[PDB]
RNA sequence: GUUACAGACUUAAGCAGUGGAGCAUGUUAUUUAAUUCGAUAAUCCACGACUAACCUUACCAUAUUUUGAAUAUUAUAAUAAUUAUAAUUAUUAUAUUACAGGCGUUACAUUGUUGUCUUUAGUUCGUGCUGCAAAGUUUUAGAUUAAGUUCAUAAACGAACAAAACUCCAUAUAUAUAAUUUUAAUUAUAUAUAAUUUUAUAUUAUUUAAUAUAAAGAAAGGAAUUAAGACAAAUCAUAAUGAUCCUUAUAAUAUGGGUAAUAGACGUGCUAUAAUAAAAUGAUAAUAAAAUUAUAUAAAAUAUAUUUAAUUAUAUUUAAUUAAUAAUAUAAAACAUUUUAAUUUUUAAUAUAUUUUUUUAUUAUAAAUAUGAAUUAUAAUCUGAAAUUCGAUUAUAUGAAAAAAGAAUUGCUAGUAAUACGUAAAUUAGUAUGUUACGGUGAAUAUUCUAACUGUUUCGCACUAAUCACUCAUCACGCGUUGAA
């Protein structure tokens, strides 16, 4: 609608928002949100013990669960910038950005790899 | 826990910004004194963060 | 000035590098601020015997 | 679902009203598996940029229905 | 991150005795007055 | 489009490759609704991109949002926390403008950063001195070094950014600690010491310097660091900012499609073209290192593919450990037996015998394979909500090209190259022929001739935004002046 981009009114992440990383963290609230009965579908749609009639209700609920209860869609995105490429999962950071914190000592112990 | 440390070290990021924003000050809008600040150090012991 | 120290140069005492890349003595820094023209920065470094 | 267990992949369509009366179904999924369930239904499958018009043979039943909806255009060269 | 962080917002609610300045808004308001005198504003938006 | 010397993976040897084949990947071109954008001589082309199914994405088709992600201003109203049924605050809601927002355009506006010259040896300041002076000397006559590092000489004497050194890895020794069940003490990790090695005898050239010999030592490498300037080199797609343009659209969300299109072409790789080389097998499990495992690592064992079982692949189900303790994971080449078409250079029927896993005799055994693994058909499995465009396995079939590759061309001097030697992680829900890392086994060769390209130098110089420099004449366009007639 008008007043927000998604359906729920999600809180904006402190420091560095762009549009993608919106995007990306209304997904991961999402996701959070809706993970268990995500979980409990998938494993009444994965059974071969079960009502078949159930099972394919199951599948058929999971088929219309929207764009931002899925797993998948989630993309790691850089923090300090919002970059999607060659994201460090150990300093949520892209490459460039990375190596600029770490030449400065913003992640504390990272420093130069001499050998 | 490295999900912690690196939420730890966000938010100190994060409280500099915060910090730098404060030092600048105005006087009823006569003086602007700009207080320069360094970039802020944390220490983590178990008990208490400085 | 000079950026060389000489305490390391004939004594005991042996440099260090901060990140593996600043001898200790040292330390540098940058600091830019927009103006009506555009972007500028202001490095500084300082010795420190 | 591709693996024999848990399939097919199922869509949900407007079947029945298409199945009571000829009104063609406009489909923007091309994953969904076709099925005995409909063959002789006109399907209009999605191709990104114009929807498709297929009559579903029994020949079909196993494939996908983005399978008949090639979305590129055949290649060719200016021969200068 | 933590979306609940101290906004310079709040540095007024906290600490009103101190007439902070938040220097990167004021540029951005400079630079909007600048574009409003030499005719470069924003036009005004549609309603309809 | 200049002299002259010196240098090294420059050349020369040498080893392995590219260039031919098929595939992978990037690029081009063309196509396309869209094939997003950038990189595109050295200094682009597995580059940005450490993983394009959706998402990521920026592109396209169709839908639908319009103060939207912020900050501030002005109003109504509702809920919750705090106090002793009222009030103070914090928020939310509906609006209200300034705006917000823009991977739109310009790295020939910028920042920061990076590439190349470059680990190349250059780049300058005080005082003194020379010149009327700009300037010069210092900063070089020699020589030497890897080197503007050094000794010889010198109107110089000192001093900085580079060089070297301190640094890290690795090594040797010492001390400390580890109740030698987290054990690997054959270790790990803090702190030292150690070398840019020393000494002496001789032989050449001038007290020293190269060679040789000897005795003393564990004493032998790699990494990071790549100056000034330049290339208006690369980046506005990490990010930010100037100017400029868009503001119901160049901003925002969903569903699908595209980035994977294919004539020719160009790089990088991978796999090959069989016997100084490929395949089966090898459980008192021949021998490593480095690193990962709370967004997990998954052991044993059962089941199916598969009559034994092992192998390999899935499923079943999670033992152990969030780690010097358990798992990823019995490392692999090696070495050993067996087999191997081309090959009547073998087989099998007879005899044969002091070559018996074999010999001899006589009979019959008549250019792509028992190489390679492209291409395709069907069936299963895996991840995921989803595998059609467009992913990864396994099985049963399919079995192209390719017979060591033209001119030309790439990397590498040692634990290096080479390796049909394997191992790990980063990026993932899922996929490495890429990237970044680890050990294993381990060579061949060697400097004199010439192209280039770096130093510094010779001569020249009408250039100084410095050769993308400067610069000459006609012709063409206008406005004067003065001749001829
Ligand atoms: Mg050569
Ligand atoms: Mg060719
Ligand atoms: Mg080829
Ligand atoms: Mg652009
Ligand atoms: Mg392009
Ligand atoms: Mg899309
Ligand atoms: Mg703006
Ligand atoms: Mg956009
Ligand atoms: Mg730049
Ligand atoms: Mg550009
Ligand atoms: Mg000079
Ligand atoms: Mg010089
Ligand atoms: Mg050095
Ligand atoms: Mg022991
Ligand atoms: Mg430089
Ligand atoms: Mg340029
Ligand atoms: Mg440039
Ligand atoms: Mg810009
Ligand atoms: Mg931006
Ligand atoms: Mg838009
Ligand atoms: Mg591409
Ligand atoms: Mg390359
Ligand atoms: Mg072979
Ligand atoms: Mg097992
Ligand atoms: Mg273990
Ligand atoms: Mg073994
Ligand atoms: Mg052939
Ligand atoms: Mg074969
Ligand atoms: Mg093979
Ligand atoms: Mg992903
Ligand atoms: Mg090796
Ligand atoms: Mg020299």
């Amino acid at each position: 609608m008008g007043n927000f981009r998604f359906p729920i009114k999600t809180k904006l992440p402190p420091g560095f928002i762009n549009a993608r990383i919106l995007r990306d963290n209304f997904k991961r609230q999402q996701f959070k949100e809706n993970e268990i009965l995500v979980k409990s579908l998938k494993f009444i749609a994965r059974n071969m013990n079960l009502p078949t009639k159930l099972r394919l209700e199951a599948q058929l609920k999971l088929n219309a669960l929207p764009n931002y209860m899925r797993s998948t869609q989630i993309k790691n995105r850089c923090v300090d910038s919002g970059h999607a490429r060659f994201v460090l999962s150990d300093f949520r950071l892209c490459r460039y950005q990375f190596r600029e914190n770490a030449l400065k000592g913003n992640l504390p112990g990272v420093k130069k790899g001499i050998w | 826990n490295k999900n912690m440390e690196i939420m730890n070290t966000m938010n100190d990021k994060l409280i500099n910004k915060l910090l730098y924003k404060m030092m600048t000050l105005k006087l009823n809008n006569m003086n602007i004194n700009k207080i320069i600040m360094s970039k802020t150090i944390n220490q983590h012991s178990l008990n208490k963060l400085n | 000035g000079t950026f060389n120290n000489k305490k390391y140069l004939w004594s005991n005492i042996n440099n260090n590098y901060k990140l593996n890349y600043i001898p200790s003595n040292h330390n540098l820094y940058n600091n830019s601020n927009i103006n009506k023209n555009g972007k500028y920065n202001i490095k500084v470094k300082l010795n420190f015997i | 679902s591709r693996s024999v267990w848990k399939g097919p992949n199922i869509v949900p369509l407007p079947i029945r009203e298409a199945m009571t009366k000829g009104t063609p179904i406009r489909t923007n999924a091309r994953a969904a598996t076709i099925l005995p369930q409909f063959v002789g239904l006109k399907f209009q499958i999605h191709n990104g940029k114009e929807y498709v018009p297929i009559e579903i043979s029994e020949d079909m039943v196993g494939h996908k229905l983005g399978e008949f909806a090639p979305t590129r255009k055949r290649f060719s060269y200016t021969q200068t | 991150g933590n979306p609940d962080i101290l906004k310079f917002r709040h540095l007024k609610t906290l600490y009103p005795d101190i007439e902070f300045v938040d220097l990167e808004e004021q540029y951005r308001l400079s630079m909007v007055e600048a574009k409003k005198r030499r005719g470069k504003g924003a036009p005004k938006k549609m309603k309809k």
